[PDB]
């Protein structure tokens, strides 16, 4: 038949489950894979077909618009019965498989179809029971992952009163099949699975979290139950983001019936395919965009436009929020890409709002104030499954900033311990633990921006930076730019802050409508900034995604005595502990500046503003009597 | 039809010839001398001799050992009555390993090859060999060799039959933990363990922290919907190419080596000459001796860096990390003593307390990279100090007390 | 064979069609709202449902609550398929009854064995929640021995085998397939509270209290606000009654044990000008 | 990327099945060993360092000469055909690109009428290029981001197989060999061929194949080969084409729109059919929500007057009633929401008006606009 399968006498279960109707679109399944039509490409799926017989694997990507521009409701009806389609649809893929390479059967006994660019996605908070069964496409960040482990999918049974073996069953993943009458006997007694004659498969579980930028206002993380099954296994690892598609069916049966009031069940999805990008639309608004002369001071002047002057703290948040390149130089090396950040100051200067700005900018933020945190929980928690009672880990903040930013408000005034936890983060870029017998390591490649409380709570701008705080050069090391700010009066300086926050508190207030109220707000985004924000950030991404900037060594002295000399001038001051680490903060930074430009290569004018930068931090941290004589001993740069 | 199979077993055994001398019948009569009823056969000659039995055995030993433990045992007691018990079948092998990651639910009943470290052992059990059982309701007999007991008389009810203690025979057996090397584990990742279960003369030869090589079969057990926990049945444990071996000897006949090989520890780093020929000195470490009275002297090297902040110190154990052939690295403020020295804990797949290694333990025989040390706490620096001095951990937990070695 | 029925009930239930039909049709725009934007729960104003026959049809309605929603249920059915069928459609009649706007609010302290099954509504500051899951409202079976089909067993407040096999000629009871595709579930949620600090005089200890929420109303409760609860309460089974004094009733043996929840339909949370003026006399 | 070696493949019976193997699988593969390569190295080195193309030779209507581009980028290119009815007088003037040129032909040659015995079955164009009838164009980019191109020759030859993108080739000393247009169109389905990317500004010389350009494209046809080129020309060089060929570029390029209006009919058939699957009932759903889901299938930016365009050519195709929030909606025309059948007749009949208002439009006798118009929708 043909075209017949379209009249729709009840609901699909109760058509496609018919044998002449899965004859029928078996047949046009095979059509499918055999001929379509992609112009000068052929019909691609052959091809598809003739490389994984090549390649020894079972993964059939297959495009679902394809499908749908070329069998109409044949898609249609993967979209509403996914695992019935998929069912006959693997068959088909087998014996298309084995026309090209013979005896594929003898080493595999299935082909695990996978689709891709499904067009409707959900998030993990948007599934509902209307969408029972159906196929979904989620995005989140694993979290939690389990071991590998092998679950029967066809069993059969061997009867206690005869001799003869009962039918196969297939494991469905939701109940513990245990049948009520033999087929020979007819009689209910005891069975048990024959093990010999049963195929078995590999069994995965994963949560998927919420991405941290991505939690509802004042409401704890969603996450759901994600099975990986059919060689789908670790394709993930905690921190990494990850979209997925599956099917969204329940297999809580037992004793919730009885433990909690009322029978009930619980949600899970069971993956079948997975993935951890840009438009040319975008990319030619972007390169429009980083050909304008200057664009570093646009940028610069774009973080937070709200907040008045501190242009040598936006800056580094700026530096900051493109960071550098990691350099695994020859692999067996490596060096921290992400530049660390301290605001310290006297209060009201704004140290904590900037937070509330890289949280909202940044792909991946996550916040903590220094007493609301331990040590346990910024870096990993010991978890005991529930299904397989092991010793397991689940991540911290740390480990979910992966590819990401850490922030860490009040940082002075945290306890110790939960200070030292954020050692090996700062630097290696990971969280090392050894607890339950649980030895690993996780990547925790995240920068972090500290904001603290100077000793007594104004800094004595007549004493050193290493007698003002609580903290220790260790510590301090660990961070590239210092900002030091002081709440100084002056009547010039106080009335354009005023005339700024006063302007701010007036934009800020509360007065096709949605296009009427995206441009007002255009409108006013372009009266504070040069540049409008979601340009910003899609800029952002790009950036910290394609480009990255080569070193040329044209200019070695021009760093090399400028290392040099704040080497000298911090020899017999209480001042920052300068070392090499302090020196890789002027490439990084340079590197983010260039990063700026989207240049290839690191330039001249990129190292000289590092090196002001560098040497302005260093210099505002002195004291007062030493600050005017440094003034005039760097007038050079 | 399985007596082609015990005959050709019996030729394997008995007329097999190798290095002019019937090796395999000569170490069985020496074992028997000995008393040792258990038959290392080695499958290099094994598939050499006859690949039809090798292709059975690698498809379906589920018939084959029963078959080889009964024709070995049948051997045997020929060897003893021409000279003058169950022998256990003992399997070494040469063939490619298989990785534990990829394990599947493919390999199921097939015989395969691991490698890796032993991270807990269990106490011995005792399980039953042959059986001889009695009808309660007429007192008949009769001899049983998973099992269970007949539910009807063969001459009175249901489950008529009881055990005759004083006429059955029991043999030992002992569930091991394996893991993959921390070392081949990816950064993100904990390493998977592997339950494996040993019993009569392949007991208490391995001990938490050991690294071994297993020849075993792959299998599962009912203990999740349907989340078999698999298992692994023990048939044999053991634990440089030619030109390898001269490409090394010239590279120690190099006159430049000691200042080639202090310039190759992180070469990407300045100076530090000192501290890179002292790290060296780490990565070769002492020579161990002992005392006439059995105390055993140290060798371990330890060094202290104990320099000011972003001098490179961090770098240098995480370079050595990677070049020590075991190695592990943890930080002070996350490790415990009951994570990094050993520990006593439940399993929960045979409920049973377990004596489990810690991250020390696991380092047994190399180097370990620990940061932030003056960040630990006291309790977890006393361990360390019996760790470092006496190269053993004193555990003493609950109701139990333990002493194990670490040569950390 | 016929089955006993419920005169009262047939009564309520044609009296509440006769308001639904009567009533202005607001509540028929509201069943075209709900097809338009494919709507599951119909909610209704018990100020709205005292209105007819002076309160005395509520008033019948809210005080056996638990027994007569069924016959409204049916009415609001037969009413949908009368002028809105498309909403029976799936891809098979999931349909939920919300009230609100009640006249008291009874507190925590309030509690009473005489309030069981009976409409009434609290207020509670909310404390712990638990996370959604799916409740199995009706299911459908298959036999074992045959091949026959069972379809609307409800399962009332437990896990509810079929009692018999519909067809004669088959022979089978107590064990039964459980269809997980013609069977229907719905949204489920406990709601833990605490009573309000302006209730508890000094010196005494607040009492706290579990909620059951369902359907499309999930989620709507938040740790600390003071939410407010519509519905009916309902005796659940209860294990840490044992070990207390005094004489237990057994059945002939078994435990027939109890504890007391409230199983609530609407959630609201207490908190622009003509908003707020609009609303005051 | 397939190799061949002339230390071990040369001969005739050698290469042609190579290259028929390698053509009924692939459309690009490499020389490697070429006596003239190490001399083709110097060449390349003069050029790009001695002999900077010729400036001042302007550019014509032939599509000859030294091309100014953006960026500064120079483009000197030169076309040779043996039939002296086509007046490309404009002879290469560089010494050093005639060397690589003749070095290369010496081989190309053969090797183009290699490919065409291979995958040719037309037994009347077995021998169609050769030295008494062939045409070749000489390319040279200069400058004083990639490019996406398709040549319609029948060979496309390079010096040098490097930076060359279609994944990269990164193989210096081989020289890279591709197929056009031609070959593939004269295999009869037995061999296809794939545009390349190469980076403009890389100084990169190559040369393509054609027999002479007079020939027709095919002996169903009445344009020539030259028709082809100088279509190929027009679309890769408006500029150009603006003072010679305005009309024929406006035909040119409604073409492209024409076929982006079908794919966005094709897309939103698809999205409007999940989305009605996806409901008890039949509301349309408003735009704005619609259009990310659009313009995340076109893969590229999709605005409400793309879909307005749609409206111009089929009037029957939605139903595109204003809601009361004011906010535009879309949906399917028949009562029964979908069938297969009655899906593909309605994509069938947006392709047959497309056609007929295209060819309606080209008919007109006043200039062509290279963009469908945009639908109003009656304001309420
Ligand atoms: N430089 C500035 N320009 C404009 N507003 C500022 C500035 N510094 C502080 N403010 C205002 O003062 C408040 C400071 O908040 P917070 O960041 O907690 O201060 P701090 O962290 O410095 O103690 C902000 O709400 C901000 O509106
Ligand atoms: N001699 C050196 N050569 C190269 N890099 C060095 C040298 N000394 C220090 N560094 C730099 O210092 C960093 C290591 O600092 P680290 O020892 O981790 O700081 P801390 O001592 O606070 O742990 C590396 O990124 C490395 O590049
Ligand atoms: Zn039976
Ligand atoms: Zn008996
Ligand atoms: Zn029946």
């Amino acid at each position: 038949l043909e075209s017949l399968s379209n009249v729709k006498a009840n609901s699909y279960s109760e058509w496609i489950t018919q044998p002449n109707v899965s004859r029928t679109i078996a047949r046009e399944l095979k059509s499918f894979l055999l001929e379509y039509t992609d112009e000068t490409g052929r019909s691609v799926y052959g091809a598809r077909i003739r490389t994984l017989g090549e390649m020894n694997s079972e993964s059939l990507e297959v495009n679902y618009r394809h499908l749908a521009e070329s069998k109409a409701i044949l898609a249609l009806f993967l979209a509403k019965c996914p695992e019935e389609m998929l069912k006959i649809f693997d068959l088909v893929a087998m014996e298309a498989t084995e026309l090209h390479y013979p005896d594929y059967a003898r080493i595999h006994s299935e082909i695990h179809v996978r689709i891709s660019d499904f067009p409707t996605i959900y998030s993990l908070r948007e599934l509902r029971e209307s969408n029972l069964s159906s196929l979904v496409r989620v995005t989140g960040v694993v979290t939690r992952r389990t071991g590998v482990f092998p679950q029967l999918k066809y069993v059969k049974f061997n009867c206690l009163k005869c001799g003869s073996i009962l039918g196969p069953f297939f494991q469905d993943s939701n109940e513990e099949i245990r049948i009520s009458f033999c087929t020979n006997c007819k009689s209910k007694g005891p069975f048990r699975v024959n093990g010999e004659k049963t195929v078995y498969r590999n069994y995965q579980r994963v949560t998927l979290q919420e991405a941290p930028g991505t939690v509802p206002p004042g409401r704890l993380p969603r996450h759901r139950e994600v099975i990986l099954l059919a060689d789908l296994v670790d394709v993930s690892k905690p921190g990494e983001e990850v979209e997925v598609t599956g099917i969204y069916k329940n297999n809580y049966d037992g004793n919730l019936n009885a433990k909690n009031g009322f029978p009930v069940f619980a949600t899970i999805i069971e993956a079948n395919s997975i993935k951890r990008s840009w438009t040319e639309e975008e990319e030619r608004e972007f390169r429009k965009i980083s050909r304008d002369r200057g664009i570093i001071d646009k940028i610069i002047s774009s973080m937070a436009p709200s907040i008045y002057g501190h242009r040598d703290i936006k800056t580094a948040v700026a530096c900051s929020l493109f960071g550098g390149v990691p350099k695994n130089v020859n692999g067996k090396h490596s060096i921290r890409g992400d530049i660390n950040v301290l605001l310290l100051g006297d209060p009201g200067t704004a140290k904590s709002q900037i937070l509330k700005y890289v949280e909202k900018t940044a792909h991946r933020a996550v916040f903590a104030t220094g007493q609301g945190a331990s040590a346990v929980g910024l870096t990993a928690s010991v978890r005991k499954d529930p299904i397989t009672k092991e010793w397991t880990l689940e991540g911290g903040a740390l480990v979910l900033a992966d590819k990401g930013v850490c922030l860490i408000d009040e940082f002075d005034k945290m306890n110790d311990q939960d200070r030292t936890s954020i050692h090996e983060a700062m630097e290696q870029q990971s969280i090392s633990i050894s607890k339950a017998g649980i030895v690993t390591t996780l990547q925790a490649r995240c920068s972090i921006i500290a904001a603290a409380n100077p000793n007594g709570g104004r800094y004595n701008s007549t004493l050193p930076l290493a007698q003002n705080v609580s903290l220790t050069e260790p510590i301090l090391s660990r961070f590239d730019i210092l900002c030091v700010v002081r709440d100084l009066v002056d009547e010039e300086a106080d009335e354009r802050l005023a005339t700024f926050v006063v302007d701010s508190h007036v934009r800020s207030h509360p007065e096709n409508a949605r296009q009427r109220r995206l441009q007002r707000q255009r409108k006013k985004e372009e009266e504070i900034s040069p540049i409008p924000q979601e340009l910003l950030m899609k800029y952002i991404h790009y950036a910290r995604t394609k480009i990255y900037p080569k070193l040329h060594q044209m200019d070695m002295d021009k760093v090399s005595r400028v290392y040099a000399d704040l080497r000298r001038e911090s020899i017999s001051t209480g001042s920052f502990p300068i070392t090499v680490r302090h020196l890789e903060s002027i490439l990084r930074i340079a590197e983010s500046f260039a990063k700026m430009r989207l240049s290839e290569f690191v330039s001249s004018y990129d190292l000289d503003r590092a090196i002001k930068v560098v040497v302005d931090s260093f210099v505002d941290a002195q004291k007062v009597s030493v600050r005017r004589q440094l003034r005039r001993s760097f007038a050079i740069y | 039809d399985n007596t082609e199979i015990i005959k050709s077993f019996k030729n394997f055994i008995l007329e097999f010839r190798l290095d002019s001398q019937f090796i395999y019948r000569d170490q069985l009569r020496n074992n028997i001398l000995v008393k040792n009823y258990s038959l290392t056969v080695n499958m290099e000659h094994l598939i050499g001799y006859n690949e039809d039995i090798y292709k059975k055995l690698s498809d379906e030993p589920s018939d084959i050992i029963p078959l080889f433990e009964t024709a070995i045992t049948q051997v045997a007691k020929r060897i003893s009555i021409l000279s003058r018990p169950t022998f256990q079948l003992i399997l070494n092998s040469n063939a490619n390993q298989i990785p534990l990651r990829d394990l599947d639910s493919e390999h199921v009943s097939k015989i395969v090859r691991l490698s890796g470290i032993i991270i807990s052992t269990s106490v011995l059990s005792s399980r039953a060999t042959y059986l001889s059982i009695m009808c309660r309701n007429c007192r008949h007999t009769t001899s049983i060799t998973t099992v269970s007991l007949p539910r009807s008389c063969l001459s009175c009810g249901p489950d008529p039959y009881i055990i005759i203690h004083e006429s059955s025979k029991f043999i030992d057996q002992q569930f091991l933990k394996l893991q993959e090397i921390p070392e081949l584990v990816p950064v993100g990742e904990m390493p998977r363990n592997l339950t494996m279960t040993c019993d009569r003369y392949l007991t208490n030869k391995v001990i938490p922290g050991t690294r071994v090589t297993i020849v075993g079969i792959y299998s599962i057990y009912n203990s999740g919907v349907a989340i078999r926990t698999p298992y692994i049945k023990i048939l044999g444990i053991q634990s440089f190419t030619e030109e390898e071996e001269e490409e090394f000897l010239q590279l120690s006949r190099n006159p430049k080596l000691y200042e080639i090989l202090t310039n190759s520890i992180a070469p990407s780093i300045f100076g530090n000459e000192d501290i890179k020929k002292a790290i060296v000195c780490l990565l070769m470490g002492g020579s161990k001796k002992i005392l006439p009275d059995g105390m055993r002297l140290r060798g371990d090297i330890n060094v202290l860096l104990l320099g000011d902040p972003g001098t490179a110190k961090s770098q240098l154990l995480k370079f050595v990390e990677k070049v020590s052939p075991i190695a592990v690295y943890t930080s002070g403020k996350g490790s415990s003593a009951a994570g990094l020295t050993a520990s006593v804990q439940r399993d929960p797949m045979t409920r049973e307390f377990y004596l489990e290694g810690g991250a020390m333990v696991l380092a047994d025989g190399g180097v370990v990279c620990i940061d932030e040390f003056d960040k630990m706490r006291d309790e977890d620096r006393v361990a360390i100090h019996e760790a470092m001095e006496q190269q053993t951990i004193s555990i003493a937990k609950a109701g139990i007390t333990t002493v194990l070695n670490s040569r950390t | 064979v016929k089955k006993v029925d419920d005169v009262t009930g047939e009564k309520v239930r044609e009296a509440f069609e006769q308001f639904l039909e009567d009533f202005s049709k607001v509540y028929r725009a509201q069943i075209e709202f709900m097809k338009i934007y494919d709507l599951n729960t119909i909610y209704i104003d018990y100020q709205h449902l005292s209105m007819r026959e002076n309160g005395a049809l509520a008033m019948a309605i809210s005080e056996q609550y638990y027994r007569f929603l069924p016959f409204l249920q049916k009415g609001l059915r037969r009413v949908v398929r009368k002028y809105a069928p498309e909403l029976l459609n799936t891809s098979e009649r999931v349909f939920q009854i919300s009230f609100f706007n009640l006249p008291t609010v009874h507190r925590i302290r309030d509690i009473r064995s005489e309030k069981i099954g009976s409409l009434l509504s609290i207020s509670g500051t909310v404390t712990r929640t638990s996370e959604v899951r799916p409740e199995l409202y009706k299911a459908s079976f298959t036999c074992d021995m045959c091949r026959a089909i069972v379809d609307n067993v409800e399962q009332s407040f437990k896990y509810t085998e079929p009692t018999f096999c519909p067809n004669p000629s088959c022979e089978n009871r107590a064990f039964w397939t459980l269809n997980v595709t013609r069977s229907r579930f719905l949204d489920w949620q406990k709601v833990r509270i605490q009573e309000n600090a302006n209730e508890i005089p000094t010196g005494s200890m607040p009492r706290t209290l579990d909620v059951i929420l369902r359907g499309d109303s999930v989620e709507r409760a938040k740790p600390g606000d003071r939410c407010k609860f519509t519905g009916v309460e309902i005796v659940v089974p209860d294990v840490t009654q044992l070990g207390l004094p005094g004489v237990k009733p057994s059945s002939t043996v078994r435990d027939l044990t109890y504890k007391i929840s409230f199983l609530a339909c609407h959630v609201i949370s207490i908190g622009d000008q003509e908003v707020f003026l609009n609303s005051l006399s | 990327v397939p190799v061949i070696d002339l230390n071990r493949v040369s001969d005739e019976e050698q290469l042609l099945p190579v290259v028929r193997a390698i053509l009924l699988q692939h459309d690009t593969f490499l020389l490697k060993n070429y006596a003239n390569k190490a001399v083709l190295d110097a060449l390349l080195a003069g050029l790009t360092t001695k002999d900077l193309p010729d400036t001042s030779q302007g550019f014509d209507a032939n599509f000859t000469g030294t091309l100014p581009l953006e960026d500064d980028v120079w483009l000197e290119q030169y076309i040779f055909d043996t039939d002296p009815q086509l007046r490309f007088d404009r002879k290469c003037r560089n010494e050093s690109l005639c060397s690589i040129y003749s070095r290369l032909f010496k081989l190309g040659l053969f090797f183009a009428q290699l490919c065409v015995k291979s995958v040719v079955s037309s037994a009347e164009l077995q021998d169609c290029i050769s030295t008494s009838h062939y045409a070749t164009k000489l390319t040279r980019y200069f400058n004083d981001d990639y490019v996406t191109f398709l040549p319609t020759g029948v060979l496309t030859i390079f010096p040098c197989a490097k930076a060359i993108r279609y994944v990269s080739i990164d193989e210096p000393d081989c020289l890279l060999f591709h197929t056009g247009t031609l070959l593939a169109r004269w295999s009869q389905g037995m061999h296809t061929t794939s545009p390349l990317q190469i980076d403009p500004r890389a100084n990169i010389v190559s040369l393509t194949i054609w027999p002479p350009l007079t020939t027709p494209i095919s002996s169903k046809g009445e344009g020539t080969i030259a028709n082809h080129l100088l279509e190929q020309q027009i679309k890769a060089f408006p500029k150009v084409a603006q003072q010679y060929y305005p009309r024929e570029l406006s035909i040119l390029r409604l073409q492209d729109a024409m076929k982006f209006v079908k794919e966005l009919f094709t897309v939103c058939e698809t999205v409007l059919s999940l989305n009605a699957l996806s409901r008890s009932t039949g509301v349309p759903p408003e735009l704005h929500v619609l259009l990310p889901q659009i313009s995340s299938m076109m893969k590229r930016k999709i605005v409400q007057d793309d879909i307005l365009k749609l409206l111009t050519i089929w009037s029957d195709a939605y139903v595109v009633e204003l809601n009361s929030r004011g906010e535009l909606t879309m949906n399917l025309p028949k009562r029964d929401n979908l069938t297969t059948l009655t899906n593909k007749s309605r994509t069938l009949a947006f392709v047959e008006r497309a056609e007929s208002w295209y060819q309606q439009v080209i008919a007109s006798k006043d200039e062509i606009m290279t963009d469908v118009p945009a639908f109003k929708i009656n304001k309420r």
